[PDB]
């Protein structure tokens, strides 16, 4: 029964990822006065399956300068970690109930950068090395504030448990008291997922394809599957932290339906943002995070230590 | 499951052997990441939680900086792996064989001393407060804010002074 | 057991896709195909030569700032203390000195990348 | 190098309070008020004596007191109490705040009846 | 360095040893040693040339390695006894690695090889801190556990340091290397007596420090880095010739100077404990130090080496140094043997 | 103090993020000192019973200790119930 | 037209509700018709283990009321 | 506990042996120091858990804090070495023999 539950998490999440590739291409198309896919299946709903089958039927690259162990490992690690991020998510009940589920997310997400670093290094080509070193800079930029932003929010939660966030927001979205942190959190998740305007580790106008430039066929598909799975994950996380879906102990599915709607909306704004802005320069992302977010994040952390003490609003331990 | 923690501490030992052989720092950095993960599992296995997750998170950040520094300042045309040099490979294999030998012999002479292969799993958790509530490791670490503030004063000073130190070292 | 089970399945699924991707397709290996890419011309050197890091000082500052947040992550347990004034002063002092450290590095041009 | 003295299995026989945690939690507030004197005697023995073998007599009075408390619920308030602990047992944390309706019905019963 | 950096770094250099000397917990003692290593590195490398970079790097890797071994001992003792201080019941191997690692931090032979190289690569005023202020914290730890230490390892470290400090200083033409070997020899004496009488360890440390501080100030006056440079003193600052000569003879332990007292008292105490053979060997090889100090006295005050024409322009200039701390330490390091009973008990 | 007002006004227009950071930092320090509810935060942490309240042996000289949990002696929590 | 984007969105939306709903139902099926018990602290684990021991069938979720005493 | 602490001490000894037996890269040695730190962190953490010593859990965190400062200084020094010589090889750091 636990194995059936693994299937009813992984398989729907992988289908949701596949169709986000379709939704992105149609939303971007319509914002560009185009249609996007509308031939391969009705309204393009078989286009993801065609791209998947094409890639896995394609010859995978075995470049000569490549260090092959890390070359294979990196895309394998990418999809593993992307899927693993979902197991503690409470929708409203998680597959794996973790006491420190938020810290699990940070550690797992932080290991995810090494798939980019090792693939770019292992490929042993100049454009892939450029992409890897941009990932180093990207993590230094946003990881400095992402955990402090989370810290301040969880001083109203009272724990690192994701399921507790549901109870914390029983009467109100955490957006309302924490909207300045929610704004900074939202920009951080864009950078954390290497999404536009911070799509720098791939950045195709500059590095051709950056970290994955030497990758073909099915190994290339794993990086793509991992990226689209993470976009859904980070927005679902944003939904549970700041937009507390309505919870009733006798109507759990109401939470799931409301969660999906808000998560779908937050994923749409990711595609909307990509269609709207130019790219940052990767030194400018570092200055955005370290000279704007970090001062305010530190001040707000101090404010959110101060708040529960002077309002006598310390949340319960349990 | 009675071999679980011994297997982990055995994996940790191999990771440090790999690091000690000092291949290219790229693979050294990877070796510490795996050892850090294995070390996190051991802390978890003994009832830890916060400490295990901290050390992995800290070492994930630490090795990312080392990766960046390696590509700029510690790289050669042909970075060495564990297999590249027959001499390093032999001492990797010999080191693993000497681990099996050392554990095997010590098991024979004492049987319950340092190695107790008969009793693995019987002496992991000693006492546990069965009906307790406030017991997790994060509570202990948090005493820096209340009962062990001197520990936090010195820790905070070293990070603060570290900023002034590294700025001085690095200016031309 | 459950967390081990699902992560192994995650590893198992990823490795199966890799095996399919490497054994299903028709191959055709020859030297020009597998040479490193560089926009149609040959590379003039190894990609393994030193690549200068202009943000190296920010990078090692990040090492210290990452241990600062490690000192902050017990705060959810620390706010449960009876010694609220002590905890609050320690947290306020910790955040303020980290801000002063950032402020100093900022005014020393330590966040500017080298040229 | 002395022999550790252990009570016999026969000395350790008692009438078990073998009801589930939701049953205990549902009754826990009235139980604490009704069986306090016996319960506080046993806990004072344990903390003063630091030896579970020295407190077996008081431990058995704890079990008898708990069974006399639950037999009063059974004879007078069985149905209000069953409706309450069954609702409380649904929650993954067995939270009081999800069954205030059933708690009030049980509380009113043990007030009028007992 | 701007003033804010100087204040923070110098404060941390001062703070580390104060933490070590005041700490009950062995972990806080280790923290104190950590502050010392971190804070002194930017001062070592401040001038930024290849030699100072080499000196700071060699200092860092030695000191950090020794710090890990010390931490291992503290952690092993915490595992054994559930406490954060060494006891009578602490495993002897744990105590022997503490002694090994602290002696490597101090530069005692045979863990000495780094110290003459680092001293040579840094400015004189930093050599002064390295050989005086930086000795106090590791010694302070050792003094706390003096009943627990193994007399065999100590005497072997001690005699080795005296032997190599002696032979080491005999080959030097660089002043910074001569002081480093003088440090190693005197540390050998400090350590030999620690397990018997730690008060005499402190007596030797104090007399060594007030001899070494004014010797470094005398080198600093004209920046004399070599024998040939210091041999020009007769033309540049002849007034210093009397006090340098007496400080050198005092460092060598010649009576009736104050520096005879530490060697005299340590021999007395070693022989109260029947440590006759080591005391004889120590005292005999300490004469080799007096040889290379004498050769130094020969080239400064007892003969006049050739001078150069540009030195006349120096005689037209006025100096503002030394400060009056030089005269105080110079006099008290040479002329206080009559007050010996007030210094030992 | 007209020179600072022009300074603060320019900083608000040109460096609003830093102005907000310093203002929030200053407010966080000030608010606990002037708030009437600051005293309760410690009192609430003190009223949470994570440990069993071990009874005391009655020696006949404890007029202040309740003999039962529903005695009118001992610490009341009415302040928190109506907080 | 923009509303032709919706077929992909509906498929996405259905796929994102299944995990939450399926986990909630599978928990009740495998925990005696109740929510799966959460043991954040050792006290909660102790209660589950006691529930398992008194159940008669080695299942914590099979509850025993006053009919058992 | 018995066998785990033996393996952890062996892991420290190997990391120290790595530190003491240089190859060419200074960075490879800096990684060995981080290995000793990691071993000592787990040993301290496991000891505190096994003895239920909650008042000692600050200490493992302080071990990592100062190790981060040690590692930051080590990397800062390595930048200086690389600037002088264009590599991090330790054989170049030999000017102070004379
Ligand atoms: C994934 C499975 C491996 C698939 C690799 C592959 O594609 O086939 C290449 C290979 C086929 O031969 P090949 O393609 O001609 O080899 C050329 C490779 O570039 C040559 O391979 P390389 O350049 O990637 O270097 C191989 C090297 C690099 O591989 C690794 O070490 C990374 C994985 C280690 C984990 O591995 C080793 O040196 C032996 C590793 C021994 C295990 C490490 C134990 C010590 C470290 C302990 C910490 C654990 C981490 O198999
Ligand atoms: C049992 C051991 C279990 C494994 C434990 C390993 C522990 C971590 C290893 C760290 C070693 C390391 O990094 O050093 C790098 C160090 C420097 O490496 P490198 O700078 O890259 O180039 C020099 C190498 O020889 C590479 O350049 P090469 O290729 O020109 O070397 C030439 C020569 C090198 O000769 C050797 O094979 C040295 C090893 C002698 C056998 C020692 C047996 C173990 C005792 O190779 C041979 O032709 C002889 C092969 C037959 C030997 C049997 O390399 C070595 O000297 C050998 C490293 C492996 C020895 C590990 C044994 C450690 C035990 C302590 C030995 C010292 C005791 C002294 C007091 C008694
Ligand atoms: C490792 C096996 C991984 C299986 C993943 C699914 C892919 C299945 C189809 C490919 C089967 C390849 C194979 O084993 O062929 C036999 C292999 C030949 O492999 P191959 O080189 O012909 O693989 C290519 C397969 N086609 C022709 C479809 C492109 O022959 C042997 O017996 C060697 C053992
Ligand atoms: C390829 C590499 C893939 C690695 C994937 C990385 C995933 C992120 C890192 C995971 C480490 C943190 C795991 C964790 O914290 O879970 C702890 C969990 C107990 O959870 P807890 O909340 O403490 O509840 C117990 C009390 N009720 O503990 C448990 O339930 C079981 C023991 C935890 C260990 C599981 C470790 C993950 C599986 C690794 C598989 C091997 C990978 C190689
Ligand atoms: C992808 C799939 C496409 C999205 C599917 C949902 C589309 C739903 C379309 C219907 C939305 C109806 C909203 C009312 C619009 C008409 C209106 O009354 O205007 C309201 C307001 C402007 O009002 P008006 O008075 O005309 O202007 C002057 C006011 N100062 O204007 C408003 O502020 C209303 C804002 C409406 C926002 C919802 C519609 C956008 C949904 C896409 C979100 C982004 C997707 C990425
Ligand atoms: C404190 O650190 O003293 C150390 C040491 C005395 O040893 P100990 O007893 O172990 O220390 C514990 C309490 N002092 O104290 C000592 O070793 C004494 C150090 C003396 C250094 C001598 C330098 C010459 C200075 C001579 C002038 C001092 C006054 C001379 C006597 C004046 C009386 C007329
Ligand atoms: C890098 C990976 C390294 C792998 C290291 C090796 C892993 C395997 C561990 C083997 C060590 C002994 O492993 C196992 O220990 C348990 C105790 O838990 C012993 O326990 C069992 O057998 C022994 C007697 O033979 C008795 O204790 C008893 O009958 C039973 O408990 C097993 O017989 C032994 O096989
Ligand atoms: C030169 C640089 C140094 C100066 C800068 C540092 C100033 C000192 C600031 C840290 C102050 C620590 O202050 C110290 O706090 C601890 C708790 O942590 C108090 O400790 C008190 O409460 C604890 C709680 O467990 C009791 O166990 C203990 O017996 C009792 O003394 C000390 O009584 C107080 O002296
Ligand atoms: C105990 C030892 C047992 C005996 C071992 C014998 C091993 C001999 C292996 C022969 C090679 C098989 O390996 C496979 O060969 C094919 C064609 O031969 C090549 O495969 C690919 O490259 C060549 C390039 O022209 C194409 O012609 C071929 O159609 C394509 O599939 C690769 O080289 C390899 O994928
Ligand atoms: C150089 C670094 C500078 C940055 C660091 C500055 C730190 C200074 C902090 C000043 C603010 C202290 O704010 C202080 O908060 C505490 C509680 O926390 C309040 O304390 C009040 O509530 C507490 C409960 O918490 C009661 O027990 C107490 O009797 C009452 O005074 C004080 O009334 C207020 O003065
Ligand atoms: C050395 C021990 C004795 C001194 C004790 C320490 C206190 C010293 C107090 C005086 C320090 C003031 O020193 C001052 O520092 C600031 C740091 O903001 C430096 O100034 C820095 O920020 C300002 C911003 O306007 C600019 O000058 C520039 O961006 C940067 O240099 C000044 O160039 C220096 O003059
Ligand atoms: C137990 C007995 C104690 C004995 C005390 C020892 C006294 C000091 C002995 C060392 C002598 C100092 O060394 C002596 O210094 C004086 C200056 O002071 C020099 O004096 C001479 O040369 C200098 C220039 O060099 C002239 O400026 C000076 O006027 C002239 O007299 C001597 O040429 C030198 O030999």
């Amino acid at each position: 029964m636990f194995f059936i539950n693994i299937l009813t998490l992984l398989v729907p999440i992988l289908i949701a990822m596949a169709f986000l590739t379709l939704v992105e291409r149609k939303i971007l198309g319509y914002m560009q006065l185009r249609k996007g896919p509308n031939i391969v299946g009705p309204y393009g709903i078989l286009q993801p399956f065609a791209d998947a089958m094409k890639l896995f039927m394609k010859e995978p690259m075995r470049p000569l300068t490549t260090s092959m162990s890390l070359f294979i490992i990196a895309p394998t690690l990418s999809l593993t970690l992307a899927l693993s991020l979902w197991v503690p998510l409470p929708m409203p009940h998680p597959l794996i109930n973790l006491n420190l589920g938020i810290l699990f997310i940070l550690a797992t997400s932080s290991l995810s950068v090494y798939s980019i670093l090792w693939s770019g290094w292992a490929s042993n080509s100049k454009y892939s090395l450029f992409g890897a070193l941009r990932a180093v800079a990207q993590t230094i930029s946003y990881e400095v504030t992402m955990a402090i932003i989370l810290l301040s929010v969880l001083l109203m939660n009272g724990s690192y448990s994701l399921q507790t966030l549901i109870t914390t927001q029983e009467h109100m979205w955490l957006l309302l008291p924490a909207w300045p942190m929610a704004m900074m959190w939202f920009i951080s998740t864009l950078a954390e997922t290497n999404r536009a305007p911070f799509d720098l580790t791939e950045g195709e106008s500059e590095l051709v394809s950056g970290f994955n430039v030497e990758y073909a066929a099915g190994p290339f598909a794993l990086f793509f599957m991992a990226e689209y799975t993470n976009i859904i994950l980070m927005n679902a996380l944003t939904t549970i932290i700041f937009l507390g879906p309505l919870y009733y102990i006798n109507l759990p599915e109401l939470y799931s339906t409301n969660f999906m709607m808000e998560a779908l909306l937050l994923s749409s704004t990711f595609l909307w943002i990509r269609a709207s802005y130019p790219r940052f320069r990767y030194d400018q992302l570092m200055h955005l995070l370290w000279k704007n977010f970090l001062p305010l994040t530190l001040a707000l952390c101090m404010w959110h230590i101060s708040l529960p003490i002077f309002t006598a609003g310390v949340p319960p331990y349990m | 499951m009675n071999n679980y923690i011994f297997v982990l501490s055995s994996l940790f030992l191999v990771g440090c052997l790999g690091l000690a052989l000092k291949p290219s720092p790229i693979y050294g950095g990877l070796g510490l990441i795996v050892s850090g993960f294995v070390g996190c599992l051991m802390v978890l296995g003994f009832g830890g939680s916060f400490l295990g997750l901290m050390v992995f998170l800290i070492y994930l950040g630490g090795m990312l900086v080392v990766f960046g520094y390696t590509t700029a300042m510690a790289t050669e045309e042909y970075p060495e792996t564990w297999g590249s040099n027959w001499l390093i490979l032999g001492f990797l294999v010999l080191g693993v064989i000497m681990e099996v030998f050392l554990i095997c012999v010590l098991n024979y002479y004492d049987e319950v001393g340092v190695i107790n292969l008969d009793g693995l799993g019987d002496w992991l958790m000693y006492e546990v407060d069965d009906v307790g509530v406030m017991l997790e490791g994060g509570i202990g670490v948090a005493a820096m804010y209340s009962c062990a503030t001197w520990m936090m004063v010195v820790a905070g000073w070293s990070l603060f002074a570290g900023i002034f130190i590294i700025i001085e070292i690095t200016r031309d | 057991m459950n967390l081990y089970t699902v992560i192994f399945i995650n590893i198992l699924l990823s490795l199966t896709l890799i095996l399919v991707a490497f054994w299903l397709p028709q191959m055709n290996l020859y030297s020009e195909k597998a040479n490193p890419y560089e926009c149609g011309f040959d590379p003039t050197s190894s990609a393994r030569l030193p690549f200068s890091m202009k943000f190296f000082l920010v990078a090692i500052t990040f090492l210290l700032f990452d241990l600062e947040i490690a000192l902050l992550l017990p705060l959810p347990w620390a706010i449960q203390t009876i010694k609220t004034s002590t905890m609050m002063i320690m947290a306020f002092i910790l955040v303020t000195i980290l801000s002063l450290g950032l402020a100093y590095e900022w005014t020393q041009k330590g966040l500017e990348w080298t040229e | 190098p002395g022999i550790v003295e252990l009570p016999t299995l026969e000395e350790l026989k008692v009438e078990e309070v073998k009801v589930s945690s939701a049953v205990l939690k549902a009754a826990a507030h009235h139980y604490g008020a009704q069986c306090d004197k016996t319960n506080k005697e046993f806990m004072l023995c344990r903390w003063e004596e630091k030896d579970p073998r020295r407190c077996l007599k008081e431990g058995k009075l704890v079990n008898g007191c708990a069974l006399n408390f639950f037999r009063q619920i059974k004879s007078h308030c069985a149905e209000p109490f069953t409706e309450y602990w069954t609702c409380l047992d649904y929650s993954n944390m067995q939270l009081f705040r999800h069954c205030r309706q059933q708690q009030a019905k049980f509380d009113q019963c043990v007030l009028d009846k007992l | 360095m701007n003033p804010i950096t100087l204040a923070i770094i110098y404060f941390t250099i001062f703070l580390g040893p104060v933490i070590t000397m005041s700490s009950t917990n062995l972990m806080l003692m280790w923290v104190g040693l950590e502050f010392s290593l971190l804070a002194i590195i930017p001062m070592l490398i401040n001038k930024k040339n290849p030699r100072s970079t080499e000196a700071a790097t060699k200092y860092f890797v030695t000191q950090a390695t020794a710090s890990m071994i010390i931490l291992l001992a503290i952690v092993l003792n915490y595992k054994q006894l559930g406490t954060w201080m060494f006891q009578q019941q602490t495993n002897g191997l744990i105590l022997n690695m503490t002694l090994m690692a602290l002696s490597m931090k101090l530069g005692l032979a045979p863990f000495h090889f780094w110290l003459p190289e680092v001293t040579q690569g840094i400015p004189l005023h930093m050599g002064l801190i390295l050989l005086t202020w930086q000795k106090i914290a590791p010694l302070s730890i050792l003094i706390q556990i003096y009943p627990l230490l193994n007399s065999t390892i100590i005497l072997m470290l001690a005699i080795t340091s005296i032997f190599m400090g002696a032979w080491g200083g005999l080959n030097q033409t660089q002043m910074r290397k001569i002081m480093a070997y003088s440090s190693i020899a005197h540390m050998g004496w400090m350590l030999a007596i620690l397990p018997y009488n730690p008060s005499l360890t402190l007596l030797n440390l104090m007399i060594y420090i007030i001899l070494t501080a004014p010797m470094f100030m005398a080198l600093m006056l004209n920046n004399s880095m070599t024998i040939n440079s210091i041999s020009l003193l007769w033309n540049k600052t002849p007034a210093m010739l009397t006090m340098i000569s007496l400080m050198l003879l005092s460092l060598g332990g010649l009576p009736p100077l104050t520096g005879f007292l530490p060697k005299w008292i340590i021999i007395t105490e070693l022989m109260k404990n029947n440590c006759l053979i080591m005391a004889t060997l120590m005292a005999m090889m300490a004469l080799l130090n007096l040889f290379f100090y004498t050769r130094l006295i020969y080239s400064t005050s007892l003969t006049m080496f050739p001078t150069n024409n540009n030195s006349k322009m120096m005689t037209h200039q006025t100096k503002t140094k030394p400060n009056l701390m030089f005269s105080t330490l110079a006099i008290m390091s040479t002329m206080t043997l009559p007050l010996a009973p007030q210094l030992i008990t | 103090a007209g020179r600072i007002s022009a300074f603060l006004k320019n900083a608000w227009a040109k460096e609003p993020v830093l102005v907000v950071s310093f203002s929030v930092w200053g407010l966080a320090i000030i608010m606990p000192m002037i708030s009437p509810y600051t005293k309760y935060a410690s009192m609430i942490n003190k009223a949470t019973p994570y440990n069993y309240p071990v009874p005391v042996r009655d020696d006949g000289n404890m007029p202040d200790v309740p003999s039962h949990p529903q005695d009118p002696l001992g610490p009341s929590l009415d302040w928190l119930k109506n907080l | 037209m923009w509303f032709e984007i919706l077929p992909g969105l509906a498929i996405m939306g259905v796929c994102l509700v299944i995990p939450g709903v399926s986990t909630a139902y599978i928990h009740k099926f495998t925990n005696g018709g109740k929510e799966k018990r959460v043991a954040r602290v050792q006290y909660q684990w102790y209660l589950m283990e006691r529930d398992r021991r008194i159940s008669g069938v080695n299942r914590y979720y099979v509850s025993k009321g006053l009919e058992n005493i | 506990m018995p066998s785990t602490f033996f393996n952890l001490t062996m892991a420290f000894s190997l990391s120290l042996l790595g530190t003491l037996m240089f190859r060419s890269h200074l960075m490879s040695t800096l990684l060995c120091l981080e290995g000793m730190v990691l071993s000592l962190f787990i040993m301290t953490s496991v000891t505190s858990l096994n003895s239920n010593s909650m008042s000692s859990m600050p200490i493992p965190i302080t071990i990592l804090v100062f190790a981060a400062c040690e590692a930051a200084v080590g990397l800062a020094l390595l930048v200086k070495v690389s600037n002088t010589y264009g590599t991090d090889y330790v054989q170049n750091l030999n000017l102070l023999q004379c």
